[PDB]
């Protein structure tokens, strides 16, 4: 089948007129079966989420959201590592990309993080990262 | 292994 990259470029393609739920699903599926899967997938979303093109970032976030909802224990491991949390922080923090980032994209990320501190207490690093955004005042 | 929390 198509590689993870090909799957993500379609799932987050700036030309999509609507969410490509098909290709998206295919993404969460494929990544959760390769040993190198999660780390790769995780690195790709990070880049997509930081795109200057909002629609490309919004879809990426939707993909991240989706794969996190499946019983993908492996995906939660990668997303739970600061190796990935830092990338989301760079997008919402003013000290980095936070300034040039759309309000829409930043608010979505904050909500995504919250929801995980709730349905995924098992992941402390997420709560840890989320907590820092609180102190900085990012979390109004 | 994992990097530290960004500042």
């Amino acid at each position: 089948p198509e590689t993870l990259e090909a799957r993500i470029n379609r799932a987050t393609n700036p030309l999509n007129k609507e969410l490509d739920w098909a290709s998206i699903n295919g993404f969460c599926e494929q990544l959760n079966e390769d040993f190198e899967g999660p780390p790769l997938a995780t690195r790709l979303l990070a880049h997509k989420i930081q795109s200057p093109q909002e629609w490309e970032a919004i879809q990426a976030l939707t993909v991240l959201e989706t794969c996190m909802k499946s019983c993908g224990k492996r995906f939660h491991d990668e997303v739970g590592k600061f190796r990935f949390l830092n990338e989301l922080i760079k997008v919402v923090s003013p000290k980095y990309l936070g300034s040039r980032t759309s309000e829409k994209v930043k608010n979505k990320i904050l909500e995504l993080l919250y929801s995980w501190t709730v349905g995924l207490p098992e992941e402390v690093k997420i709560a840890e990262a989320y907590q820092m955004l609180k102190k900085q005042g990012i979390v109004k | 292994d994992d990097i530290s929390l960004l500042k």
